DNA sequence: CGTGCATAGTCATTCATG
DNA sequence: CATGAATGACTATGCACG
C-alpha cells in the first residue's frame, strides 16, 4: 500500500518506487508531502521479459497506482515516476528489472520522458567542525579517501536518515535525477532481449566480450 | 518408569514457574534502575562492547547477536525491537540509545530491519552504567555459566520515573508516565534531606508527568492520587492554536498521529459534526495538523470527546522491589532509588579504598627501595630465578610478596627515575583519598551529601525544560 | 539538474555492474580455495573470533551478527543458511563446520533456526586458514573501511575439488562434484613433479568424484570428458541389496531421501509396474529403505528409469581464475591450486625470515650488553628520561634503535639471567632457520619439495576411504 | 503437517506434541519411527478457557490427527499423547495451555490416563574420558556445579532444536531409559476451581493466587 | 519444479487493561 | 483492538540448467 501526496495534481507530483518497507520509511519521512508519493515493492521484481505477470501483486499494484494501464493510454497520474533503489549493486539489478517492465509494457511512458532514476549515495565519509563527502561507487571512493576519516556505507536506504535522503537525493533544488529516454527502438529491443531475455547463450557472450573483469 | 502427577498439582507448578519469570524477568521494571532486563542487557552488553555515544556507530545486528549469544536466550526480534524503542524520542523522554536510519515515527511507520540500522548508547545512558566496573552492584552468571551479568545498574539518575515504563505480565501490568529529569531529581534530593517527606511537598518538586510529546495534562487531584496510591486517571489534551483554521502542534503521548488524523477526517465524511471542513502537513522538524459556520468551539470540543485529540492517561505504577511485584507511589519509588544509590556509593568507595591501599602499600615499598637501590639490584643479579629473585628479597630486606613482584617486574627505564619526591607526592595523594573514603564508608551524613552532589551534577548536565504543561 | 541518459546505455551500465558482482562476489567459487565469499567470510570471521574445533561451541546467531557487522552486508539468513550447509555431512565431503542441534537431514527437514543451534569451525577447516596470520595472502578493506578481510584463503588442501560446489549466476552456473581428499592430493603431488601431465595419468590418481552419500558412479568415458573439458554427464545408482525384498542403503548425491521414498510408493499405488508390493526405516546411524511374481529385476530396473533411485549427475566445472569466469577441467584446477600454494609458501617464508632477522638482530644486541652490563645499567641510571636513556645508549655504545627499546624495556628479573650461552643457542637457531628459509625463497626446487611435504602431511591426517564406487 | 509412525496401531503408538518446526526436527530425527509420531505447533496455544477456538488451525489440526473429536468419543488413535516442550519456563506455559485444552474439551482423554508430559533436560554439564550430567531447573544446577567442580562446561538448551538426535532419544524419548509424567485428575471440582483461576478470564483472583502462593523468596 | 546465494517482506498465539 | 516482551513460523521475487 502506498503513501500518496496531499495534492492530487498530475502536472507536478512524483511517484517514488522503492525496494521495500524499511527503505520506504526513510522515503516517507524525508519528503515534501505536497507533491511526493511513495510506493514500496517487495524486493526483486518479476522479469517481465521472461498472465504470470498481471497476477503478480507487485506489478498489479504499480499499474493501479499510476493510472494509464497496460492498452496503455496516459494523461493520470504523476509527471514523474522515479525509481529509487538501494545504492548497491542489487539496486542496479532492480533498476534493470523495473525498466524492462516499463519499456516492455508502459512504453510510451518511457518514450515520453516520465521514467526517472534517482541516484542516492552509497558511501558518506567524514573528518562542531565537520567535513563530509558522498560517493556513489568504488571508483569514487579512492579519491574521497585520498582527500580526507570515518566511512559509512548505506546497505540500503533505511540506513540513512531523513535529513540526508532529502538533502542529497529528493529535494529538487539540490538533487540530481536521471531521465530515461530511448533513441532507437531497434537498439533497445536488441539490448533488453539479450540482457533481460530468456536465451542465456548470448547473454554469456555479452558478458565475456563486454564485462571488464579487469 | 513414569511419575504419576495430578492435573491440579502439575497445573500449579507449571503456572507458578511461568507467572514468576514473567513478572520479574520479562515485563516488570526494577524499581531501582527502572529497567526491564532486555533493556538492562542491551545497555550492559553495548557498553561492555564499548559502543558509546562518543565513539562511532555499530551495526545493530552485530549488537543483537552479541546480546543473544552472551546474555539473552531469546528471539532476535524481541531484543532488537526493544533496542529500537530505546531509540525513540517520542516514546522515551531521555533516550538511552541513538540509532541512525529509519526507526519508525509518530505516523507509526515500522522501524527499518536491523540489518539496515546502526546504533550506539546515548550520553545519559552511560550514567546508568557509571561505576559499574568498580563492583558497585550484584552480578550473576549468564545462562551458560560463561560470563557474569549485572542484576541491576548503578543508576546515576532515577531512570524509572524519568522514562516511565509499560507493562504487561501475569496478574500484574504496569504503566508509568515519563517525568522531567530535572524535577525528578529535585524531589529525590529533597527527600534525601527530609526523608519523612509528605507527598504534598514532594509535589512542589515533581508536579506530575512530563511527556516527550509535550501536550496538556489536566487533573492535579487524580495525579496526587496516582502519586499516593500508584493508580490514577489524568486528562491529556493536544495543544491547539487557531489561525485565520485549527492548528495542532502536539498530541497525547502513546497516540498515533497517522490514525489520529484519519479518525478526524472520518468525522468530516461521516459529517458527524457541524463545520467539519483535515490535512496533515508535518515534516522533519515540527508537528502540524490542519483542520462557513465557524462553530469552531463546538467542532474542537466535540473532537476532544469523540476522538483521541484528547484522551486520558492511566497510572498503574508497578515495579519490582525486593524481587516482587509492588504497586507503589512516588514516595516508595523515590525512597527505594535513594537507598539504592547508597549501597552503590558505599560499595564504590569500599572498592576504591582497597584499590588505593594496595598501590599505597606498593608505593610505600618502592620508596624504601629507592634508598637501598644499589644493593637491591646487586641481590637480583646474584639471584637465580625470577622467583628466586623475589624470595631472596623477602628473606633479606623483608619486603612483602606483592612488593616483590612490583620491584622485580619494574622495567629498566623506570630506574631512570629514582626520585622519592614524586612517589611521596602520590603517597600523600593516596593517604588523602583513603581517609576521605573511610569517612563516607562510616559517616552516614558525609555519604548522603556525596549522593546530593552527584545528583546535582547530573541534574545540571542533562537538565531540560518542561515539555508537557499542567492545567 | 538532471542528466539525460538513454535506455540502451543505462540498461548496459546497470546490468554490467550486477552481472560482474554476481559472478565473482556471490555465486562462483575461487579456483584457489574453492570457496564462495560467504563461505570465506564465515570461516575467516569464525576463526578470527577463535571459534575452533578444539574449543567450545558458540551460539550461531552471535556468529552471524559478527559476520554481518564486520564483513558481509547482507541478510542474516543468506549467511546462516550457508553456514549450515558447511555443517552438512551428506552435502559436503569434508565438512568445514560442526553444528550441534538440528541442521536438517536427508529427509530434507529444515535446519533449526539460528537462535537454537550452536557452531564451530571443524578441524580441517583450520588448514584452509593455516598461515593466514603470516601475511600469506592479499587482504582488502571491508565495506566500512573499518577492518581488513582476506580475498582468498591459504588453502592447505584443494578444497575446490574436495567439497565440490554449486553454482548459479548471471550467464554462468556451476556444479562441481565432491572428491576424495586422499585421491585429490595424490594427483596434486604428481602434477607438482610432472607438470606437463596428461589427464589419463592424472586419472590414475583422481579417478572420478567421491560423493559423501556413497552411491555407485558409472561412466568413465564421460567422466574423462568432464575432467578434460569441464562438462560431462555421469550415471549414479543407489546401492541395492536383495534380502529374502529390496534393501537400499545409499542414494544419489543431492537427492532427497524423503520425496524419493514417496515417489517409489506412488509407483505402487499407481501400480505402474508389476510386483510393486515400500517402507522407510532409517534411524540415527544407517540408511535403510525397504521395497508374489518376483519380477524383481524388472521392478528394480524400472525403478531406476522411472524414479530418482538412479539419476545422472552433471559436470559444469566453472570457477573464478584471474578474477573471471572460466570453465575448466581437472588440469586447470589442479595447476592453479598448486601455483597458489607456491605464492603462499614463498610469502610465508618471506614473512618468517623477516620476523627471524629482527629477533636475531635484537638477540645479537642483548649478547653484546651481557658483556657491558655493569656500565650499561650505570648509564641508564645517569640518564634522565626513558628516551634520554635510549638516546645515550645509541650515542655511547652505538646500539641501534630497536636494540635500545629492547634493552631498556627489559624487565628486572631478566637481569637474573645473564648467560650468553642461552642467547647464543637461540642465535644459532635463528641463523639456521633464516638460511634454510632463504633457500625456499630462491631455490625453486627446494620450494616445491616443501609443497610436497605439507601436502602429504595433510593427506595423512585427513585421509578417508572412498565412499562412492566406480563402474 | 505431521510426521506419523510406520505402523498404524492405536494400542502402542505415541503422539509427540512439540513447540515448533525447529524442535520438531530433532524430534523426528531421534525417534523410533515404528510407533512414534510427531506434530508441531506454532508456538503458544490459544487459551481454550478464555468458535474462536475451532477456527484456530493449531487446535483444529490436533483434533484431526488424534481422531476422537470434541462430542468426544474415543477408541483412535494413539495410547499416548505426550506433550514435549522446551525445557525453559515458556515451555511450562505451553504445557499449562495445552493441558487446559485437553481438560476442558477432551476431558475423558485426560481422565483416562492418556495425556503425558515429557521431561527433557534444560542444562547439560561436562568435565576420550568425559563426565556428564543433566539438570532440569535452576535448583538442580547448584548441586551439579558443586559436583563437577572446576573445569566444567555448562550447556543450556534454549529449545529442543539445540540438542542432538542421540541426546533427545537417550534422555527423553526412548522408553527404556526415559521418564514420563502421567496426568490424571483426582477431583473435578478442584480441577475446575484451579484451571478457572490460573487459566481463567477474571484476573482479580489470579493475582491474589500469585500473591499468596508464588514464593518470590 | 529444485538447487544456492541474494532481494524484501507477512502471520498465529500470551498476558492486563481501557 | 493497541500496547510491550515473548512463544513459534510463512511468502513473493532473480539467476542457469535438466
Ligand atoms: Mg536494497
Ligand atoms: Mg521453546
Amino acid at each position: 500500500k502506498l503513501t500518496p501526496a496531499q495534492s492530487k495534481n498530475p502536472a507536478k507530483n512524483e511517484l517514488y518506487l522503492v525496494e521495500g518497507d524499511s527503505a520506504g520509511g526513510s522515503a516517507k519521512q524525508g519528503r515534501d508531502r505536497k507533491f511526493q508519493a511513495i510506493l514500496p515493492l517487495r524486493g526483486k521484481v518479476i522479469n517481465t521479459a521472461k498472465a504470470d505477470i498481471l497476477k503478480n501483486e507487485e506489478i498489479n499494484t504499480m499499474i493501479y497506482t499510476i493510472g494509464a494501464g497496460v492498452d496503455f493510454s496516459i494523461e493520470a497520474n504523476y509527471d514523474k515516476i522515479i525509481i529509487m533503489t538501494d545504492a548497491d549493486t542489487d539496486g542496479a539489478h532492480i533498476q534493470t528489472l523495473l525498466l524492462t517492465f516499463f519499456y516492455r509494457y508502459m512504453r510510451p511512458l518511457v518514450e515520453a520522458g516520465h521514467v526517472y532514476i534517482a541516484l542516492p549515495p552509497l558511501y558518506k565519509m567524514s573528518k562542531k567542525k565537520e567535513e563530509v563527502a558522498y560517493a556513489w561507487t568504488d571508483g569514487e571512493l579512492e579519491e574521497l579517501r585520498k582527500q580526507f576519516a570515518t566511512l559509512q556505507r548505506y546497505k540500503g536506504l533505511g540506513e540513512m536518515n531523513a535529513d540526508q535522503l532529502w538533502e542529497t537525493t529528493m529535494n529538487p533544488e539540490t538533487r540530481t535525477l536521471i531521465r530515461v529516454t530511448i533513441e532507437d527502438l531497434a537498439r533497445a529491443e536488441r539490448r533488453v532481449n539479450v540482457l533481460m531475455g530468456d536465451k542465456v547463450e548470448p547473454r554469456r557472450k555479452w558478458i565475456e566480450d563486454n564485462v571488464k573483469f579487469t | 518408569n513414569i511419575q504419576n502427577m495430578s492435573l491440579e498439582d502439575i497445573m500449579g507448578e507449571r503456572f507458578g514457574r511461568y507467572s514468576k519469570y514473567i513478572i520479574q524477568d520479562r515485563a516488570l521494571p526494577d524499581i531501582r534502575d527502572g529497567l526491564k532486563p532486555v533493556q538492562r542487557r542491551i545497555l550492559y552488553s553495548m557498553n561492555k562492547d564499548s559502543n558509546t555515544f562518543d565513539k562511532s556507530y555499530r551495526k545493530s545486528a552485530k549488537s543483537v547477536g552479541n546480546i543473544m549469544g552472551n546474555f539473552h536466550p531469546h528471539g532476535d526480534s524481541s531484543i532488537y525491537d526493544a533496542m529500537v524503542r530505546m531509540s525513540q524520542n517520542w516514546k522515551n523522554r531521555e533516550i538511552l540509545v541513538e540509532m541512525h536510519g529509519n526507526n519508525g515515527s509518530m505516523d507509526g511507520d515500522p522501524p527499518a530491519a536491523m540489518r539496515y540500522t546502526e546504533a550506539r548508547l546515548s550520553e545519559i545512558a552511560g550514567y546508568l552504567l557509571q561505576d559499574i566496573e568498580k563492583k558497585t552492584v550484584p552480578f550473576a552468571w549468564n545462562f551458560d555459566d560463561t560470563e557474569k551479568e549485572p542484576t541491576v545498574l548503578p543508576a546515576a539518575f532515577p531512570n524509572l520515573l524519568v522514562n516511565g515504563s509499560t507493562g504487561i505480565s501475569a496478574g500484574y501490568a504496569t504503566d508509568i508516565p515519563p517525568h522531567n529529569l530535572a524535577e525528578v531529581i529535585d524531589a529525590a534530593v529533597y527527600m534525601i534531606d527530609h526523608p519523612t517527606a509528605k507527598i504534598d511537598k514532594l509535589m512542589e518538586f515533581l508536579p506530575g508527568p512530563d511527556f516527550p510529546t509535550g501536550a496538556i495534562i489536566q487533573g492535579r487531584d487524580e495525579i496526587k492520587k496516582a502519586y499516593e496510591t500508584g493508580k490514577g486517571r489524568v486528562v491529556v489534551r493536544s495543544k491547539t492554536e487557531i489561525e485565520k483554521q485549527i492548528v495542532i502542534t502536539e498530541i497525547p503521548y502513546e497516540i498515533n498521529k497517522a490514525n489520529l488524523v484519519k479518525k478526524i477526517d472520518d468525522v468530516r465524511v461521516n459529517n458527524k459534526v457541524a463545520g467539519i471542513a483535515v490535512r496533515d502537513e508535518s515534516d522533519r522538524d515540527g508537528l502540524r495538523i490542519a483542520i462557513k459556520d465557524a462553530n469552531t468551539e463546538l467542532v474542537l470540543n466535540y473532537l476532544f470527546k469523540y476522538t483521541d485529540l484528547q484522551i486520558n492517561y492511566n497510572f498503574n505504577m508497578v515495579a519490582i522491589d525486593n524481587f516482587t511485584p509492588r504497586q507503589v507511589g512516588i514516595v516508595p519509588i523515590l525512597s527505594s532509588y535513594i537507598a539504592h544509590r547508597r549501597e552503590v556509593i558505599l560499595a564504590r568507595s569500599r572498592f576504591d579504598k582497597e584499590k588505593a591501599e594496595k598501590r599505597l602499600h606498593i608505593v610505600e615499598g618502592l620508596i624504601r627501595v629507592i634508598s637501598i637501590l644499589d644493593e637491591v639490584i646487586a641481590l637480583i643479579r646474584a639471584s637465580e630465578n625470577k622467583a628466586d629473585a623475589k624470595e631472596n628479597l623477602k628473606v633479606s630486606y623483608d619486603f612483602t610478596e606483592e612488593q616483590a613482584e612490583a620491584i622485580v617486574t619494574l622495567q629498566l627505564y623506570r630506574l631512570t627515575n629514582t626520585d622519592v619526591v614524586v612517589l611521596q607526592e602520590e603517597e600523600a595523594e593516596l593517604r588523602e583519598k583513603i581517609a576521605m573514603l573511610a569517612a563516607i564508608i562510616g559517616d552516614e551524613r558525609t555519604m548522603y551529601n556525596l549522593m546530593k552532589k552527584e545528583l546535582r551534577e547530573v541534574k545540571k548536565k542533562f537538565a531540560t525544560p518542561r515539555l508537557s504543561s499542567l492545567e
